[PDB]
RNA sequence: UAUACAAUUAUCAUAUUAAAUUGUUAAGUGUUGAUUUAACCAAUAAAAAUAUAAAUAAUUUUUAUUUGUUUUUAAACACCAUUAGGUA
RNA sequence: AUUAAAAAGGUAUUGUUGCCCACCAAUUUUUAUAAUAAAAAUAACGUGCAGUAAUUAAUAUAUUUAUAAAAAUAUAUUUUUUUUUUUU
């Protein structure tokens, strides 16, 4: 049984985005700082009061090409 | 699901009578020629969708401009008023409509029904 | 389609529609319109689990609007 | 629609069998396949053959005496618009005489070159590595089997 | 994530924004090099062709009237949809509206059993060439699956550039040597240039820099084709050996040697 | 025994064997003739043939014929082969479009370059380099140049190549045009 | 930092549980491998495992594309050589260097043309690797069983036509002379399989 | 929906200058400018595959 | 070296690798350079003599021609001129081909109110909108573009039909009178020697056995033709050719060579029609089972 | 010894809302013979093309009906045995 | 002055000097005893070399065949390795 060469290291083509999505780091860093035991990085000091946009969702979870996901990149 | 003929998955957001898309005996899908504009071939066609995205347009209201007289005189054709829009529109699918299975799949062979595509022949008019 | 299979309720399927349309991050779902279904809708909109809902006195369906927060 | 009734049958059949009777003063009607078919006289003998078929008709049954059948001619405008039709058709056969083929001038000097380059390809070919399997006999096929 | 066409990860373009030509060329622009400039005008916003089949499987072919004649009694109009042998074209070679395929296979069938079409071959093959879009190698259609034509026109235009290069290299060459009148003790070339560069060298006027030259030219006539008499050793009766000829040592580290290479055919 | 015409043993030559059908003029092949070429005067038939053969080969007809006319294959293996063929075709097309979509960019860069040449030497100069008759003067020079272009543009007939047929031992494919191993 | 995020000190950085159990995969593939050559699972060029991939099957025909070195290959000058051959074959009394000059002029250009095409094609190999190739990550599309799901869809159809019964069944092949050798009462043409 | 790119570059040079990013002042502006000008000649220059654009498990050479 | 093949030449370090570039080739003759330079300059001056732009032009002397352009005749003109050339040119550079065709048409052409119908009139004509778009030629239509037998052979009571059949392991040739009478027997690649107990099967059905066979058959075909025609009273004395229809079974290798061996007989045999009859298997009786299936 | 499957996607044998069934075409004789095959042996060799619409959805067919085994070689190919035949 | 760089499988696991397959003896154990019961443990002897794309690719059904793995044919098929005409 022959496969395409690099399938061992093949990335998850649906979920590989999640890790890097801004909201994630907002939440995590949110409850990390909350402890009192972490010094907030300054980006968090900033986006604290300008949290990112709500309804932009990737094309992986929403399966539509026609959905214009981005207010910016449109 | 790795079984062939089960590949279309579980979709609840369809309009069919089963939530399991692969038992539905109505519309067999076509993996090779389909899904240019809908993304994957499994997913429902644009005009048949029962769930809607945030920044995407939803279904046009069908007519079958006179009535905008009170509006801005300039205002053009409202993007959601469509002359011809059909929720029931049969999209050509080879495994249904052109079915080559009982043949050797040579050039002319396979059984075709013509009742799907609207006739481009001159014979009608 | 056959015997051993579950017998579905327009509650079962109501829920799985909402679930799946929440997973694909859609803003609207079309959903079966019976009594306890739009009952459930009103209750959810009370508790603020759903952005809003409407019944158009369409017979089959009515439509719910989903809410998202922090991505 | 003119329906053939039972009373009118043979009259009509015969009016039809005489459609091409091998002479008339007027232009002849074509086929459903759009051909000018053989003009037979009374009783259905093959008397007049149109030009495209004459070679074969004569080659198959030589003793058959048949004529080339020319259509009756009808003249549009003058011999002037027909001579201008002659100029346009000659210009068509000219643009086609230009586009068709060159072939240089003389044949044998062309054929020489073709056969030569075919030969050159033949012996640039014979130097290609064959497959192991095509090359060897069954002696060492068997040898490698045992081994 | 894939584009539909060839599966690209990006949407194709050449340029996108209004300023990029300006911003890229900026010191040129302040300089005023760019004033009459036609390269920053012509191609500034130029984008790729649409290389796409509006009809992947033609519902457009044939155009309407053709259908009328797709019956059994139109040998010509049957023939414009077959090969020179009479067979149909595979669906993805010459795509046809399914109507046309039905009517066509039916047509050819009827036509044959009535004797109005041959059981093999295309009797209208030449006549039918008008109706076929014969695409001249000289014109370019942006949509082709022909990779040859593309590279052909690439070649053509590049060579058309090279012509210009060469014309203007040899031209000013002939104005280096052709400007020599008062150049003998003239200012046009430095005294030190008289010193160093007035000697024959690889860049100046080499003899030949290459082996296998033409020496000894003469006007003598040609000889007869094949003046030589075939040798006394027969090359014909000798069998050509390839694989087993010399002895080799396998660099195979571990595992059974791949059977497809050694043993598989026959 | 009775064989078809594309069969191996079809036209036999032996003491018993005799050829079937009216064999000349109007013949057994009467309406069964796949191609007809009237030979133009002063034209070698080697061009005629190599055009016919190139035709059949590039449209994969001689492929098909060779294939089916030698040995039997069940409808499953035949399907497997035609569909594999067609799918590899699909793949390679989707490659060609990529190549081409790049090459049209390459050509664009070339044409763009040619424009830059234009505004270095002026348009007319560029034109001169391109074979423009500005020394044309009278019509006779134009006619010499156009007689040049005439003698160029008129096409010599193509000798186009047809790959030979490789006869292997037990003939797994009689479609064999190269020595590469195939998957049957 | 000084280098890639998906490659640490000892090799590829092992994210899924397959790499913690099978950590050969972290550092090895093929013969062409170097330590900087991990995380780029494609190796250099002209090199073992340099080949770019398109829907998973690698691209080994590149030269064949630009029509350098192909059996179908692009041919620059034909009219030339045919003209000169014509002359050579006609007669031996007059000799033509008038043609040979036209021709070798032609070839003299052909050289730089070819270097150009080769160059552009290497640029294509690079562009392709950046913006198209998946680096052997996605399942093959080019063999019929990879499309099995598609075929299934049509088997399903032929079954529901048969009252939802015979899956993957086909009409029994008959005989060459099937119709015309059979007496009345027996099926002269092959039926639907459910209609046996 | 494609704005003009000048404000963007003057901004992105401004940030690197006002942030202390470089020891010698010009380097910020020069590098940012240069890197753009080289990419200007590339086929489909301003689009990028999503996976290779940035840090991810597998990368470009 | 030892029991192995010698490397290709380029696999070795350069033969002349230790000899400096100035030496290969030597540039000698440096003595003559100066001489040939002075020579060429003196020459130039002579070529200047054989034949024998700073004529000061004042701008104020031109004024009349300037006032000529301020009159709106000339500007009506420039406007007309410039509005003609604003039409979106597709040319972009001087192109040789297009020039050629253009002036070709100038040689071909040097050799060469009623009420406007409203939209309503065309609203009532259904036909017209189908005339505008139609493929079908309107006017008297050429008949040779209809008839079935238009492009097809045309035979003669005297023609010889030469059958060249190329098979996989064999090739053979025959001839027939138009009435189907066999002329000479069928010369075969295994009939002529050429085949068995020899070099191999691989080359058995090859190109040059087809050639051998055809060139051997024609050679013998001539005299018996002159005989069969001597019998009926057709002398065919001299300056005669045999009209030939070459029918070819094929797609095998023996085909190519075969027809070539006919082409060289062009001084004797005149080929009117080249038409191949090669059987195509739509479906039919089982072929013999091969190895795999 | 007792002590908590799944119910959103699971490959070997308990099917189920379906439009089919029926079409009489083709092919055949000139003559002295190495065809096919990696290789043997028996020994006339050519051939069998046409159909869409339409049939309504579900609720008591599960002892019913249904899933490539088929008369006629005086018709072949093919296949199996080896010159005798079997089968097709 | 003629050619060569880039696509590939492992039932093994420092890996083909790798592993495995059936018959062919003893024994051990349960039973629903069919040439000579069946099934399971098993480490002799003897025949081979069936399998790992594996020396006529394999897998499933079907029919036949048989020292033993298995082999022939008819279908489907890739848990086998790919080679690619958008009217020429
Ligand atoms: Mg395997
Ligand atoms: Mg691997
Ligand atoms: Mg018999
Ligand atoms: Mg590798
Ligand atoms: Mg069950
Ligand atoms: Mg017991
Ligand atoms: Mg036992
Ligand atoms: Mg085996
Ligand atoms: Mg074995
Ligand atoms: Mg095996
Ligand atoms: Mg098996
Ligand atoms: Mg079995
Ligand atoms: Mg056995
Ligand atoms: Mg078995
Ligand atoms: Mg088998």
């Amino acid at each position: 049984y022959k496969m395409p060469k690099n399938m061992g290291v093949a990335p998850r083509f649906d979920t590989w985005n999640e890790k890097y999505e801004p909201w994630e780091h907002m939440k995590r860093m949110g409850r990390l700082v909350g402890t009192g035991f972490y010094i907030p990085p300054e980006w968090y000091n900033h986006f604290r009061m300008f949290p990112p946009i709500n309804h932009n969702f990737q094309q992986e979870k929403t399966l539509n090409p026609h959905n214009a996901s981005e207010p910016t990149q449109d | 699901a790795n079984h062939p003929n089960r590949q279309s998955g579980i979709q609840f957001l369809t309009h069919y009578n089963t939530h399991q898309r692969f038992r539905v005996n109505k519309d067999y899908i076509d993996y090779m020629h389909w899904g240019k504009e809908q993304g994957q071939a499994r997913l429902p066609h644009r005009h048949q969708r029962v769930a809607f995205d945030f920044n995407d347009q939803l279904h046009p209201t069908r007519i079958g401009y006179a009535w905008f007289a009170s509006q801005d005189p300039t205002f053009g054709h409202h993007p959601d008023l469509s002359s011809s829009f059909d929720p029931n529109y049969r999209v050509f699918s080879h495994p249904e409509h052109w079915n080559k299975m009982f043949t050797k799949r040579r050039p002319g062979e396979g059984d075709i029904d013509l009742s799907v595509l609207p006739s481009r022949s001159l014979l009608g008019p | 389609r056959r015997r051993e299979e579950n017998l579905y309720t327009p509650i079962y399927d109501f829920c799985h529609r909402i679930r799946e349309a929440t997973e694909q991050r859609k803003r609207f779902v079309v959903v079966p319109s019976t009594i306890e279904t739009r009952g459930c809708a009103r209750v959810m909109h009370d508790h603020g689990l759903v952005a809003g809902f409407r019944d158009f006195h369409n017979d089959r369906a009515f439509a719910v609007e989903l809410k998202y927060f922090q991505g | 629609i003119n329906y053939v009734p039972h009373a009118q049958l043979r009259e009509h059949i015969d009016k039809e069998l005489d459609k091409y009777v091998a002479g008339k003063n007027e232009p002849y009607p074509l086929n459903f396949v759009g051909q000018m078919p053989f003009l037979e006289d009374g009783d259905g003998n093959i008397v007049e053959v149109p030009e495209s078929l004459l070679s074969n008709h004569m080659a198959e049954h030589p003793d058959s005496t048949a004529k080339p059948h020319e259509p009756h001619t009808s003249s549009s405008i003058s011999e002037a618009a027909a001579f201008e039709e002659r100029m346009l058709r000659a210009m068509v056969s000219a643009k086609e005489e230009d586009l068709k083929e060159w072939l240089g001038d003389d044949s044998r000097a062309l054929s020489e070159t073709i056969d030569d380059i075919s030969r050159e390809e033949e012996e640039r070919e014979a130097d290609i590595r064959v497959a192991r399997s095509m090359e060897e006999t069954d002696a060492e096929r068997e040898v490698s089997r045992r081994a | 994530r894939e584009g539909w066409l060839f599966g690209q990860q990006v949407q194709l373009h050449y340029h996108r924004f209004p300023d990029e030509q300006l911003i890229t060329n900026l010191s040129r622009w302040r300089t005023g090099e760019t004033v009459g400039d036609i390269a920053m005008q012509q191609f500034r916003n130029a984008q790729p062709f649409d290389i796409e089949d509006k009809d992947p499987q033609g519902v457009q072919r044939p155009s309407p009237e053709v259908y009328m004649k797709l019956n059994y009694k139109n040998p010509a109009t049957i023939s414009r949809f077959l090969t020179r042998t009479g067979h149909m074209y595979p669906a993805d070679i010459l795509p046809l509206n399914p109507e046309a395929v039905v009517k066509l296979r039916v047509a050819k069938a009827q036509a044959i059993r009535i004797g109005l079409y041959p059981r093999f071959g295309n009797p209208f093959w030449f006549r039918s060439q008008k109706f076929r879009p014969k695409a001249y190698q000289e014109n370019y259609d942006p949509t082709t699956y022909s990779t040859k034509r593309t590279v052909e026109h690439f070649a053509y235009n590049w060579v058309q550039t090279d012509r210009i290069r060469r014309y203007f290299r040899e031209l000013e060459a002939v104005h280096t040597s052709g400007s020599a009148s008062a150049r003998g003790s003239g200012g046009g070339t430095t005294a030190e240039h008289k010193q160093q560069d007035q000697f024959y060298s690889p860049e100046n006027q080499p003899i030949s820099l290459h082996r296998n030259n033409i020496s000894y030219m003469e006007d003598v006539g040609r000889s007869v084709k094949n003046p030589t008499v075939p040798g006394l050793m027969s090359t014909k009766g000798m069998k050509k050996k390839f694989h087993n000829l010399y002895s080799s040592t396998s660099t195979k580290r571990m595992g059974f040697s791949n059977p497809t290479l050694g043993i598989k055919k026959v | 025994g009775g064989y078809m015409m594309y069969h191996r043993k079809a036209m036999g030559t032996m003491k018993y064997s005799k050829w079937k059908g009216a064999h000349g003029g109007i013949s057994h092949f009467y309406g069964r003739t796949p191609m007809v070429e009237e030979v133009r005067p002063n034209e070698p038939i080697t061009l005629v043939d190599r055009r016919i053969m190139h035709y059949v080969h590039h449209s994969r007809l001689r492929h098909f014929q060779l294939f089916r006319s030698y040995q039997e294959k069940s409808n499953s293996t035949e399907c497997k082969l035609r569909e594999g063929e067609m799918l590899r075709r699909r793949w390679h097309r989707r490659l060609q479009k990529s190549f081409i979509a790049f090459m049209q960019f390459k050509t664009m860069k070339v044409l763009e370059d040619q424009a830059r040449l234009v505004n270095t030497y002026g348009q007319a100069a560029v034109n001169a380099a391109l074979g423009d008759p500005w020394n044309a003067t009278d019509n006779v020079a134009r006619e010499r140049k156009s007689a040049a272009v005439r003698r160029q543009v008129r096409a010599l007939p193509m000798v186009n190549v047809v790959p030979k047929h490789v006869a292997t031992m037990k003939q797994i494919h009689n479609d064999r045009f190269n020595y590469r191993w195939r998957v049957n | 930092r000084q280098h890639d995020s998906g490659v640490n000190q000892y090799g590829l950085k092992p994210t899924n549980a397959y790499d913690y159990i099978n950590p050969t995969n972290l550092i090895n593939f093929g013969r062409g491998t170097t330590f900087d050559n991990l995380g780029v699972r494609r190796a250099g060029r002209g090199e073992i495992d340099s080949s770019p991939s398109h829907s998973g099957s690698p691209v080994f025909t590149q030269a064949k594309l630009i029509g350098l070195s192909g059996e179908e290959q692009l041919t620059m000058c034909q009219s030339e050589t045919m003209a000169l051959r014509l002359c050579m074959a006609k007669a031996g009394k007059e000799t033509c260097e008038r043609e040979s000059r036209a021709l070798d002029s032609c070839l003299g250009r052909v050289g730089h043309l070819r270097r150009a095409m080769s160059e552009a094609c290497w640029e294509f190999n690079d562009w392709f690797i950046q913006n198209v190739s998946d680096n052997h990550t996605k399942p093959f599309q080019h063999r019929p069983h990879d499309w099995r799901h598609f075929y299934a869809q049509e088997k399903l159809v032929r079954e529901r036509q048969q009252n939802g019964h015979a899956y993957g069944r086909r009409p029994k092949q008959f005989s060459f002379g099937a119709r015309y050798v059979k007496t009345d009462g027996y099926g002269k043409r092959p039926r639907l399989p459910y209609n046996k | 929906g494609a704005a003009t790119r000048l404000a963007g570059i003057s901004a992105a040079a401004d940030v690197m200058r006002r942030m202390g990013l470089t020891r010698r002042p010009m380097s910020s502006y020069f590098e940012l400018y240069q890197r753009i000008v080289e990419r200007s000649e590339a086929m489909t220059p301003w689009g990028f595959p999503p996976l290779f654009q940035f840090e991810e498990r597998l990368s470009l050479e | 070296r030892r029991g192995k093949p010698r490397p290709r030449a380029g696999m070795f370090p350069d033969k002349y690798r230790r000899v400096p570039m100035l030496l290969k080739p030597q540039q000698g003759g440096q003595q003559y350079f100066n001489h040939f330079l002075i020579r060429s300059t003196n020459d130039r001056l002579t070529q200047q003599d054989v034949d024998n732009f700073i004529s000061p032009q004042l701008p104020q002397m031109d004024w009349r021609n300037m006032s000529a352009r301020s009159s709106e005749e000339s500007i009506r003109e420039e406007m007309r001129q410039l509005a003609e050339n604003d039409v979106m040119q597709h040319q972009r550079v001087f192109n040789e081909r297009m020039w050629y065709e253009k002036e070709e048409e100038h040689r071909m052409k040097a050799r060469s109110p009623p009420r406007v119908l409203g939209g309503d009139y065309f609203k009532t004509r259904f036909g017209y909108s189908l005339v505008k778009n139609s493929e079908m030629t309107q006017g008297p239509v050429d008949y040779s573009q209809l008839d079935m037998w238009g492009e097809m052979p045309r035979y003669t009571s005297d023609m010889v039909f030469l059958y060249l059949v190329s098979r996989r392991r064999n090739t053979y040739a025959v001839a027939y009178t138009y009435e189907g009478k066999r002329i000479l027997n069928t010369y075969t690649a295994g009939n002529r020697g050429l085949k068995g107990g020899d070099r191999g099967f691989r080359s058995e059905g090859s190109t040059d056995n087809g050639h051998q066979v055809t060139s051997m058959y024609l050679n013998d075909l001539l005299p018996k033709l002159r005989e069969m025609r001597a019998s009926e009273g057709r002398p065919m004395g001299r300056g005669e050719k045999v009209e030939l229809v070459v029918r070819v079974m094929g797609f095998y290798n023996g085909r190519q060579g075969a027809v070539r061996a006919v082409q060289d007989r062009a001084n004797e045999f005149h080929v009117r029609y080249f038409e191949d009859i090669t059987p195509f298997p739509l479906n039919g009786p089982k072929m013999p089972r091969g190895v795999f299936k």
